[PDB]
């Protein structure tokens, strides 16, 4: 069984049957005896818990992690971590809505 | 004395695409994808999601890739090593190397590798994208040719009277040939 | 899950007392500064802009018991002893590797238990001496009556952590224990109490397994007429397996027969006490009584354990029939240096050098 | 001034050509002496054995370095030589340790050529699959095919390729 | 569809030879020998001296090859590492293969290995003796032609009337090329 | 009678050649249908449910194994073939096994001659590099060129080639 | 219902010492060494220098010990031939177990065999020397009341108030009968 | 000093003995009949089924003893497989030896072998079911003393003046304590 | 294994495999190895492997019976002699051990 | 005459006492010189230089041979010695062969006991097992107990035996 | 041929009529290809040719074998190779001085 | 620094600077006990060690050792045995004398 690859998904469009999310945006502050962080998208907030590295208030980073679905709720176990905040976004969101409405018809074209 | 260029490339196109392994000593391996494109050099961008495992005698080196759309074995053999002491895990690179098959499943034997801002990330995004819509056009207006006559001589002239490459039509029907 | 956007707005109302229009124009305020801020992350920013961010709000080992929500698990502790890791099979069939590291601090000491692929992860990068910040973990009773700390995927360890507590940690040298007795074995009488003995294991009389009480680790009896176990300390309990192991000991002046009991015998010999129970099981489904099943048991298969020096240590007393034997409180692999000055000494005393 | 030329379109005779592409290979590292002020090789004469330039006098010449490399750009493959100081930008190492380098495998019992391209190989691999602007003229070999002497290098833009390949996309009617 | 044939050689004379690795796609590494023999394929018969080294994960396997003139690493990689768990120490083996190079020390990539008889041993003496006498001859005749003459066109002629093949000579000039 | 000759010396129509060589490369391997009495070809008719041999009529089919490899003696390659017994005589396993292990790569998915390959390279590589010696005819394939049609094979006799080494020893002028 | 405790010893002392053999069902083997000391069980450590030799059949097993100034076999018959098979070829084992003896030359028949650290070895060293020298020392002390009053009650007495133990002195006597 | 004289026994009641191992270094193994018998050196007479095997390094010497009742392996071990030798097959002999149980069989550990004359085999089955009536009396006269009372003294003291041996008495209680 | 078993000529049982007995030789044949048996009330073929027994000896033969349609064969494989020997004795032995035997071991429990 | 008895019931002091039994062990055999007359061992005088007999003046010894084994009823263990032609009788090996074979193990570095152990255990272990009637005394020694010195020993006789077990059987209750 | 024990020796001392010797030390320098090893016990360094497996550099190691004597030089032809990382080798060294000016005496005193 | 490979050298003029020698010859006696076999060539017969394996009397071996040289004799410890038992001996021979005549005049040929 090959490894599952990572999806690029919103916080507000997060979905039950995922396992592995990639997210991208901005802490808003961190828990440091628990290893933990708020993750701010500008849908939502999500807890991300980092395992070594921790990061600092302020800074647009993207994170490719695990979920973790129980009664406690939505808790992002965090993978790896990398920095973007001197990156672009306008454009990575132009592609993303691009790509979504081109990616369904591509492959229906051309039979075998 | 010629070498011919890398193409860039969604890594799921690579996973489920049809190896020719080849024959004689004159003609390398390649891949065929599902729209009809011949390659040889592939050159992805992508984050490295593991720790990348060597052998103790720098024998091999090998880790992994994934773009999103799928997970790659990238390979570094004998002294090719060298390249995957350049990568530690949790960062983005840019990989160009050759296409092979190993246990069914895809693995790019490295040839190069190295470390790159997310613009460029976005620059491969958006060059992949046209260049495989480019391919299905022209795929498609080559298909009804193809299936109207085939490989004949007629065929070809008109072919070039559209302007359509001469490749493509071998390509179409080393496809059909591998259907069966 | 953090809290909703209505949420914080309610509770900003109630540490502040400004109406909802006013925390409104405040968050309007946020996003035109930062457009990439989220509804709920702009009222996030101003409560901690506010001071009223900290809404989502020293632990040791000792009162730690078995039930806790591992979300409360928050503990440090220094390694004190090492084990190497074992194999164990899991529910389906599957062979897992199981590896056991103990740690203490200045309150107390425990067990922990290092599960499947993490032993990888963390026991080849763990040593002796080292600290370890503990989170999310699962608590369980041991056979002793401790705590023991279960180290499952959801449970995450943690290499030197920045916490207050590692400073207040004991050293492993001031590490202090009991004195017990160093003693040889011809010179011993039975009622002596707190003796150790080092020397070489030199027989296996019989490995037994049956069941006790869970809560007070003690023999329950079976009541025939009753169908189940009654512990005359707590009731009716579920009985549990736990093992016995009788062995003899030599060291070059004498030769003495030693018990050990439960875990110090699994720990020596490496197998869970219920292969013991299938094994005696089947033994007697092939007609032999059960004392010879264990002695054929503790002759055919576990004989590899003969000729291992071992430091045991516990008090001795006497049997009519079967002379002196020795109940073991615990034991310990030998430490060298120490008795290679022993010899030292006693070759000074000798007068040679 | 400088126009822009995809590489399945380059022909001999090109001039002012700029390219944007992939280092796909390394193939030789050097240096040499040269007038420090005009940039030219200077000739060890054996007759007065000093070093003249025969355009602006006797000199005392500097060393500079010469990079051999390869470029890819999902079309067709090129062949880059950088000059000078350019190099020791790209590489950011004095041409003086690259020398001493040079002299310490050389002294070993191999050729110049042998050792230089020993030296590309073995030390230089770090920076092949990076992405390059190549800005220069291109001339004709006859046993090496077309080589493309850069005149300046400079890294790729990213809002200049986006628009482009933007309008691009445009023009193919995708939007 | 051509693949070139595979000449028998001695060990010592792989050992000593001036390697040539290939730039473009559609040429082969090969390897020109001391008295300007081009080898792309090399079998060989010898005694397996040491037990094979294989890896755990299945991904290299390698071991060691003598025939009373030299001893060589045969390797292999990848899916081919099943060739190297079909041998053990004492055993009296045949190789077909490759040449690589590594570490300024050549090697044979193993296409196929398999056990044979003394008989073998003797006939392949024989063999590659004979085969060394005749090329040597050939080379001698050839190498004042060369020389004396150079690459003219006359000069094939010359080569063709008293029976050199063609590619001799520029085999001939590309090793002194190399040796200057 | 067959005749030694070089594989250099082969060209199509020739008939009655036997060539000494070594197993290189193992191309296909699989079985088919045959008759039981003549060992000749048959045609399963879907319409009629039944195998015709136009020999015989109907007949019960019979497994015969085909197998094709790559042959060198170190002046050439050529590309032999081989049918029926002589082919699992070398081989070593029941023709009926081939058929079993074909048909279970028919199930898991996969077409008929791409499981032949699979068969070929994963379990019966281990006749690469084995002396050989084999008579047959040369027939032209405008797909595949030269082909070696191998009637039966056999070990090598060691004594005749020996004496063959000595015989061009002496002429070349050593003995 | 006694079992006599083992001694630690150097294998030059079990190849030197005085085999004598029990007539009676109810008193065992032993040998006196030397230095007039009676030993029931060995105790040694030392290092495997062969392969251990299996029965087809099983019915014995043995292999040799060295632990530096000497050569000893380690045999087991019968039931015991499962402990020949707990060691390999360059371990460094101790071994517990019995005396016997086969064609004038001693032997050990196995009763433990476990692998242990070189912390252990050194302690081996340095315990076996301490009990040599202080069983010198005994030896010495009692041999002269011994050789100059006998076997007497008086001298019985006068060794026990002088710190000797009562049956070294018919182990001195039995050493006196044996030598004779 | 002393040694139990031999007793002669049916091969059955030895195959279905109970075989007491003693752990003391002062105690040798034993066993013990259905009807509570002490027998410590077995002592048949019979004849061998199959020709000897013997150990080209001159290890164990074995082979089968049958009378009619039984067969049973007689085993001799390092020097004793000498005794091994002295016998060849379809002969008549008589053998004497010690009891030892291997694998859940019990065995017969050689000796003494000789040659005899059929006489004195009427004359073995003379003494062994004499030997046989008179044991088997005194175990039923024993059992009532034993289970009346048990281990008292005023039990052995009736029991010796009724003219029992009190040892009986300890073997019954062995037996028993097997039974559960 | 089996033990070895010993019965008489006109008493001999189908359920017995490998049985003894006891008789003199009256005449043999060399081309089938096999020779006659009388114990004084019956005949008995034994055919031997390789061994010739003489005639007007007593002996006794370990074999096994072959129960087939070829008639009666007795599968010897061991011969000894007892010329010098008696054999009252052994019968009344013999008689003692049936009368008793089966009896003993039923006495007594455990 | 001699008296049968059982070893149960032997004590020291008894003579003409006759047992049965069987042959367990072997302890010793020596050969040693004794008088030609009255087969007594002769004293070699050193000051003399010869082998004085005190009963029959100056003698020439001859060899006479010691045999010492151990004997078993079912009742009990007595070790037993045999002089001489009795126990040349017995082993059927003429003396002189002994005195070769004891002097050939002595020149070997053996003194006499430990020589003769071997010699006994190493070619006279086959007489062991062996049914014997011994007819002697018993005599006492301060180490050894009870041994029985045989004056003559004699083959078992089957009958006599044979019927004593009749009439002890018929007294015990059965018939 | 009796076997004679594995006599140990330093490297310094050893002498021309020595068999087979057990040599303690370090691997300061090792070579695969060759599979051929130097060890450095602090008073010299010695070649040490292994047949099937070899050891790493810097860690403690003890090896059995036999000599190799020639013109070319002194080499020792190993059989047996154990590690020795964690070991104490001053009480090595110090009982190996303890014992070798002890026996020779202790055989001396006692008589027969 | 390339490993020196098995010479091939008769028993009669075994040099005393090899250290890797092979044998073909009959083995004439064998020890079990002692792991020792006599090879004997007809030139000479000299003693073979073994580490496991001991091949049965009368069969032609050829056997790949190092040479062992010491006070205690000159003896080869043996390391690859392999079983020439069909081999013809005459033609090897022939080889090997038609090589040692010609190689040495061949590699004189080839100028630079
Ligand atoms: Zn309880
Ligand atoms: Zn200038
Ligand atoms: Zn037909
Ligand atoms: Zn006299």
């Amino acid at each position: 069984r090959r490894r599952k690859p990572a999806v690029e998904r919103k916080i507000s469009e997060i979905r039950e049957e995922d396992t592995r999310v990639s997210l991208i945006g901005r802490v808003i502050k961190v828990d440091k005896m628990d290893y933990m962080f708020w993750l701010d998208d500008g849908t939502g907030v999500a807890i991300i818990e980092s395992e070594s590295d921790l990061p600092k208030v302020g800074q647009v980073v993207r994170v490719i992690g695990r979920i973790i679905r129980n009664e406690e709720g939505i808790h992002i176990y965090a993978e790896v971590i990398q920095d973007f905040s001197d990156a672009d976004l306008e454009a990575l969101e132009e592609i993303r809505e691009l790509e979504r409405k081109l990616l369904p018809r591509l492959e229906g074209e051309i039979v075998w | 004395k010629k070498r011919m260029p890398a193409t860039r490339l969604y890594i799921k196109d690579i996973l489920e695409g049809y190896f020719v392994k080849s024959e004689g000593d004159f003609e390398p391996n390649y891949l065929i994808t599902k729209y009809a494109r011949k390659v040889y050099r592939a050159k992805i961008v992508g984050t490295v999601v593991r720790e990348p495992l060597i052998a103790e005698d720098e024998t091999y080196g090998k880790f992994q890739v994934d773009d999103g759309t799928g997970v790659i074995w990238v390979l570094g053999f004998r002294d090719d090593t060298k390249f995957a002491k350049l990568v530690r895990k949790g960062d983005l690179v840019q990989v160009i190397g050759k296409i092979a098959e190993w246990r069914d499943d895809k693995q790019i034997l490295v040839e190069g590798v190295s470390k790159v801002h997310p613009n460029m990330w976005i620059l491969h995004r958006y060059e992949t994208l046209k260049e495989k819509i480019e391919h299905i056009k022209k795929a498609k207006i080559a298909l009804e040719i193809y299936n109207q006559y085939g490989i004949t001589a007629k065929s070809k002239v008109i072919a070039k009277n559209k302007g359509i490459e001469e490749e493509l039509l071998e390509v179409i029907d080393e496809l059909y040939g591998i259907m069966m | 899950s953090v809290l909703t956007k209505d949420r914080i707005i309610e509770i900003i109302e109630r540490k502040t007392g400004m109406s909802r229009e006013e925390i409104e124009e405040e968050i309007r305020k946020i996003m035109e500064e930062d457009p990439y801020l989220s509804e709920q992350g702009a009222a996030a920013l101003l409560a901690e802009r506010l001071g009223i961010d900290l809404i989502e709000k020293l632990m040791r080992i000792s009162e730690l018991y078995p039930g806790m929500d591992p979300r409360e698990v928050n503990v440090v502790g220094r390694v004190l002893k090492k084990y190497p890791p074992r194999e164990y099979t899991r529910k389906d069939g599957s062979v897992g590797r199981v590896a056991s590291l103990i740690i203490y601090d200045d309150s107390g000491r425990a067990r922990v238990v290092l599960w499947d692929a993490k032993v990888s992860e963390y026991y080849n990068k763990i040593e002796v001496g080292d600290v370890i910040k503990v989170l999310d973990a699962q608590v369980k009773e041991s056979l002793s009556g401790l705590p023991e700390l279960h180290i499952n995927f959801r449970a995450r360890i943690i290499l030197n952590p920045d916490d207050p507590r590692v400073e207040m940690i004991p050293p492993l040298e001031e590490v202090r224990v009991a004195t017990y007795t160093r003693k040889k074995i011809k010179d011993i009488e039975a009622g002596d109490r707190f003796v150790e003995v080092r020397g070489t294991i030199a027989k296996v009389y019989r490995v037994l397994t049956y069941d006790a009480c869970p809560e007070c680790k003690k023999k329950v009896d079976y009541d025939e007429g009753l169908g189940v176990w009654i512990c005359p300390e707590h009731g009716e309990v579920q009985p549990i397996k736990m093992t016995i192991l009788d062995f003899g000991l030599d060291d070059g002046t004498g030769y003495i027969r030693v018990t050990l009991f439960g875990d110090d015998a699994e720990e020596l010999l490496g197998v869970s006490p219920e292969e013991i129970a299938e094994k005696i099981k089947e033994l007697e489904e092939s007609g032999l009584t059960t004392k010879e099943a264990a002695r054929k048991l503790a002759e055919d298969e576990f004989y590899n354990i003969i000729g291992r020096e071992i430091v045991v240590r516990g008090n001795v007393i006497e049997d009519r029939f079967l002379g002196l034997i020795l109940r073991a409180s615990s034991w310990e692999d030998v430490d060298y240096r120490r008795e290679i000055e022993r010899i030292k000494e006693e070759l000074e005393k000798l007068g040679v050098m």
